[PDB]
């Protein structure tokens, strides 16, 4: 049962962060982020980001 | 094509010294660096011209026009 | 353009007395923007020069 109960909850894919922004509307450092670019070659990455303290969005460019 | 007449950037005349630096280099068996020394141009804006320019003209010349 | 894919155009032109000019007198043949380099990321030109 124990096993069960184990393998019923599934994925917990936990966004690893640093603390240099603060957040947009909650306004304190806990700031995760990711990279890839999304536009053309002309331009570099987007520079993703998600706020944890409040679990705000937002980007930098 | 020939050497230029007179470097792109400083403006002294080069052209008289394109010869000149060949047989530096054909019987002198000296480095050329120490030639381009030797021949006299101590600024590097005149001297790219010379290590760098190509002779395309005798490769053109070996035809037989007319 | 380069060997770097930093391909531009020709802005305006100057003459040497007010093209800027260093000690021994190299005055330089152009002149591009600083902040081609490092969005553009091209490291390998900086190199080369
Ligand atoms: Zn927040
Ligand atoms: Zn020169």
């Amino acid at each position: 049962a124990k096993q069960n109960l184990y393998n019923a909850q599934g994925a917990t894919i936990e966004r690893s962060v640093t603390d240099r922004f603060t957040c947009g509307k909650c306004k304190e450092k806990k700031v995760s982020y990711y990279q890839l670019q999304t536009r053309s070659a002309d331009e570099p990455l987007t520079t993703f980001c998600t706020c944890e303290a409040c679990g705000n969005r937002w980007k930098f460019s | 094509m020939i050497v230029p007449v007179r470097c792109f950037s400083c403006g002294k005349v080069v052209g008289d010294k394109w010869e000149s630096y060949l047989n530096l280099l054909q019987e002198d068996e000296l480095d050329e660096g120490t030639a381009l020394s030797r021949l006299g141009l101590k600024r590097y804006c005149c001297r790219r011209m010379i290590l760098t320019h190509v002779d395309l003209i005798e490769k053109f010349l070996r035809y037989n026009p007319l | 353009a380069s060997r770097h894919g930093q391909k531009g155009t020709i802005g305006i032109t100057y003459r040497r007395e007010d093209m800027p000019f260093t000690a021994e007198g190299i005055v330089p043949d152009l002149i591009i923007n600083p902040h081609a380099i490092p969005s553009r990321m091209t490291v390998a030109h900086l190199i080369e020069c």
